[PDB]
């Protein structure tokens, strides 16, 4: 809701709001984030394809 | 690599990896007739033999 040049400063910096995990078998929600790397942009933009 | 993250930062590690050595033996066969190792020692002074 904030302004969109603080959204920006988000985008990169804070991991977004709980995305999925990386290599496991059953999709497991992300937590800790030791090596996380994650761009997803159908969270800020509010779309699916 | 130093990291600066939270998690465990890992030693490094040493690997011993110990390997052999494959042996291979090459063998070829030749005959010698009789009738050739016979007049190679024989004592010889015409000039057919």
């Amino acid at each position: 809701n904030r302004g969109l040049y603080t959204l920006v400063n988000e985008y990169s910096a804070r991991l977004a709001g709980a995305p999925a995990t990386s290599t496991t078998d059953l999709q497991y929600v992300v937590v800790n984030g030791t090596d996380v790397f994650l761009d997803q942009p159908c969270h800020m933009l509010q779309e699916a394809y | 690599i130093a990291h600066g993250d939270g998690r465990r930062p890992n030693k490094q590690r040493q690997y011993i990896v110990m390997k052999a050595c494959n042996k291979h033996h090459i063998g070829a066969e030749i005959e010698l007739a009789a009738a050739d190792i016979e007049l190679l020692f024989a004592e010889k002074e015409t000039p057919l033999d």
